[PDB]
């Protein structure tokens, strides 16, 4: 099962990544090439009809 | 050479914006579209012996860095620029970075500049003592003095003449009087005592608070609070001092409510405008403190210990007879430090 | 199996926009993702907690 | 004393002392960690009030 | 190794040694990026500007020392900071506004955001003197009653009637709604603006764009006159 | 949480581990407290109110509102010093 070859081989190099230093949300859960993002939407986007009647 | 290395990043935040963007659209989808379909392949499927496996590993792996982690703790350059795509034109930030890069490489291609002078300079490089000659004097304006109507007649023997209606300062008794004002500042730097300087014309700012950082001294350039010395438990008690080390780092020591109401004298007082300062200048003599003070031809030479005979009007005669006396104290703070490492 | 399905049916979703990175690369990069939004909900979580409570025993 | 029962909760909550029942429950964990450093000795003489007299008027008539 | 005891700040013989200081820190960093630009949504008119208040900065700022004036200049200071173009900033410039940012952190809202209940029904309340209305709004064709009754026999007054309908008026919604309208206390004029004004608050729900309309028109406003006890 | 009255007994009065198995099995091991932001019963700072303290609390054998002692019974026959001295330092 490639699927759960690959899956299960995505999940212990994270383990070793997260392993190497002290487990922080926003440095070591970062976007590719990002130093960390804070772990601080409910914006809701106005839909087609609303929109209208607005404009 | 190692583009690729870059590359290969570029390509994952590429994915990771596809995989956040599409988390998003199935934020909206109702729980009726895909869990009761979800759950019934479920229903419908039979787990096998490598499912299992992430079925406990993904379990795991997100009761320990999800749930039973810790949520807090007890391209160094321009780290937030948000990159266009290689098929997009630039933005404007990164115009902005391409011309910096310009500017450090091509924008000073073809040309130097030589014997052209720059403002900031005057603060920034300022000659030592030694290397003033009367032509940098008179480069600056210092010889300029006031309208012969506004003369002080207790400065005549620091006129050199009088031209095109003001008196002209003697340049060569400025630089005997400057090196000879320089030298007590170096003096009293070496030793260790406080250095104010104050000036309280528009502009002066910039070039006080840089002497006192490389002298390590204090400045004034809003207003002297009349009484700052002569009455300085009911001005300046409630400010906070630090008790500091040979080489001027603080000891860390708590002082003593009695070591922190107790007045805390300059050891030498630099007015670049003494004629608006007199207040400064007659608390400087009551409190015995010696002070240093650029002398116009319509100031009082014996208020100060050391006049500086030279134009107070303008900002860089002010500024270049600033500069000198401020590497004067630099230089003997540089000593102090010296002897104390050997 | 939701653990799994829906982690799958994430990247068949993405698959729709993609009609080997995705067996290795797109997987680690999901479950980070998820992790991170599991995170901010227990952050939110104790602000709740925190909020009611007493944070501030003598005055306020 | 309020930033030392805030630290006090904030330390108790992220070493973590059913997630659904971490949605709804509120209680924090063991009312000593919750008031470390909280006692009768240090709280309640410093929160007293009306404790100085600071002025006094006295009138005649 | 002798040790002697000197003012901490370089600026301690002027009148204010505290906000000197802070205001030097501030323009040593407008002046080591001088050359960042400034960020084009400040004409869109970004609403982040939570700077401590005037007896906030007073604590570390001079406390009595303090004038107005200079509080004012650290403001335009640090707005001009903050006003950097958020990619092109750094660290340095983020750490020193930090503390300057009124704490609101370890605290949060307490607005939830309104929705349509199990039957779309939008339901508001409102209050004019002593009267107070609760009405429920769905989508319908304009049929209005007022505690069970037609409008026109429960408010005789065809001005009252006209209040009602104003701000469906505004959203040019009147044959768009069905409004069930429950009123008491007060008097006619009383019952028919506090249904007005529930209309308003309850119409938000079904287009969270036309407020700034509503709003306008001064539907969303409550009128907070009432009968004073001459004194 | 529930402890074993071995545990309880060695830093609890004999004479109070009595209310505290009552207490341990009225209330189940499963309650979720809830902290009252209207009325505060408790202290601003914690007490398992096993002492009782010379000055903050009331004076044994004084006449007081809540005074248990009957009227015939109470030990306060000296009224020329101070009853309740300050705490602490003095
Ligand atoms: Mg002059």
């Amino acid at each position: 099962e490639k699927g759960v070859d690959e899956w299960l081989e995505a999940i212990n190099e994270l383990r070793e990544e997260f392993s190497a230093k002290e487990y922080l949300p926003e440095t070591s859960l970062a976007p590719p090439g990002q130093s960390k993002v804070d772990l601080l939407g409910s914006k809701i986007k106005p839909t087609a009809e609303q929109l209208a009647q607005w404009e | 050479p190692n583009n690729n290395d870059e590359v290969m990043l570029l390509q994952q935040k590429l994915l990771y914006d596809e995989i956040r963007s599409e988390l998003k659209s199935l934020s909206q989808v109702p729980e009726d579209e895909i869990l009761p379909e979800l759950k019934k392949s479920l229903e419908q499927d039979k787990l096998s012996d490598k499912e299992q496996q992430l079925e406990a590993e993904l379990s795991d792996f997100f009761r320990n860095y999800a749930l039973l982690n810790k949520l807090f703790d007890s391209t160094k350059p321009y780290p937030n620029l948000i990159p266009s795509a290689n098929d997009k034109p630039y933005s404007s930030q990164e115009l902005f970075l391409r011309q910096l890069n310009h500017s450090m490489r091509t924008a000073k291609l073809g040309a130097t500049i030589s014997k052209v002078y720059y403002p900031h300079k005057d603060i920034f490089y300022p000659p030592l003592p030694e290397n003033i000659t009367v032509e940098s004097l008179m480069s600056a304006g210092v010889h300029l003095g006031q309208s012969t109507s506004l003369w002080r007649s207790s400065t005549q023997s620091y006129i050199y003449g009088e031209y095109k209606g003001i008196h002209i300062i003697d340049l060569n008794q400025t630089l005997s009087y400057l090196k000879r004002a320089a030298k007590v500042v170096e003096g009293v730097s070496e030793s260790g005592g406080i250095i104010l300087f104050l000036g309280t014309r528009q502009g002066q700012k910039r070039g006080l608070e840089e002497a006192a950082k490389k002298t390590h001294g204090y400045y004034v350039s809003t207003r002297w609070i009349p009484g700052t010395l002569t009455n300085s438990t009911e001005i300046s008690g409630i400010w906070e001092k630090q008790e500091i080390d040979s080489n001027d780092n603080p000891t860390e020591r708590a002082l003593s409510p009695n070591e922190t109401s107790k007045q805390v004298k300059p050891d030498l007082l630099v007015v670049l405008n003494p004629t608006e300062n007199r207040n400064a200048l007659l608390e400087a003599i009551k409190s015995r403190v010696p002070t240093i003070a650029i002398i116009d031809t319509d100031s009082e030479p014996s208020l100060v210990t050391y006049p500086i005979p030279g134009n107070d009007d303008s900002l860089r005669s002010v500024n270049f007879l600033l500069g000198v006396l401020a590497r004067a104290g630099q230089r003997g703070l540089q000593n102090r430090l010296a002897r104390n490492n050997e | 199996l939701k653990l799994l399905n829906m982690i799958l049916s994430m990247m068949n979703k993405t698959n729709n926009n993609n009609n080997t990175l995705d067996s290795l690369m797109n997987k680690k990069l999901l479950l980070k993702n998820m992790l991170l939004d599991m995170n901010n909900k227990k952050m939110n979580n104790m602000k709740r907690m925190l909020n009611n409570n007493n944070m501030n025993p003598a005055g306020a | 004393i309020n930033n030392n029962k805030y630290n006090n909760m904030i330390n108790l909550l992220n070493n973590n002392n059913n997630n659904y029942n971490n949605n709804n429950n509120n209680y924090i964990g063991n009312i000593n960690n919750i008031y470390n450093n909280m006692t009768i000795d240090n709280i309640p003489m410093d929160i007293l009030m009306y404790k100085y007299l600071v002025g006094w008027s006295i009138k005649f008539k | 190794l002798p040790r002697r005891i000197v003012p901490k700040l370089a600026t301690f013989y002027s009148a204010n040694p505290n906000h000197e200081d802070r205001i030097n820190r501030l323009e040593r960093l407008l002046r080591k990026y001088i050359k960042l630009p400034s960020q084009n949504n400040n004409e869109a008119q970004q609403t982040k500007a939570p700077w401590i208040s005037f007896d906030e900065y007073a604590l570390i700022g001079g406390g009595t020392k303090l004038k107005p004036t200079q509080y004012t200049q650290l403001l335009y200071m640090l707005n001009k900071l903050h006003n950097i173009d958020p990619q092109l900033t750094n660290d340095e410039i983020t750490s020193e506004l930090s503390q300057y940012y009124k704490k609101s952190s370890m605290l949060s809202n307490n607005i939830k955001i309104k929705t349509l209940d199990e039957f779309g029904r939008s339901i508001a309340v409102g209050k004019r003197k002593s009267s107070t209305a609760k009405v429920f709004v769905v989508r319908g064709t304009g049929e209005i009653l007022v505690n069970g009754r037609q409008l026109n026999d429960y408010f005789l007054k065809m001005k009252d009637r006209e209040s009602i309908m104003y701000p469906l008026q505004v959203i040019e919604s009147v044959g768009k709604y069905n409004i069930f309208a429950t009123t008491s206390g007060g008097g006619p004029t009383g019952q028919a603006e506090s249904i007005m004004h529930a209309i308003a608050k309850a119409l938000v729900v079904f287009n969270p764009l036309l407020k700034s309309r509503l709003h306008k028109a001064g539907v969303l406003t409550r009128d907070y006159r009432h009968v004073e006890r001459k004194k | 949480q529930h402890y074993d009255e071995s545990l309880l007994s060695r830093y609890y009065p004999e004479s109070l581990l009595k209310s505290i198995k009552l207490a341990q099995q009225t209330i189940p091991e499963d309650t979720k407290f809830r902290v009252s932001r209207n009325v505060e019963f408790a202290p601003p700072y914690l007490d398992d109110f096993t002492k009782i303290h010379p000055f903050w609390d009331y004076k044994p054998g004084m006449p007081h509102l809540h005074a248990q002692e009957e009227n015939n019974n109470f030990s306060i026959f000296r009224w020329d010093q101070v009853q309740q001295p300050l705490p602490g330092e003095g």
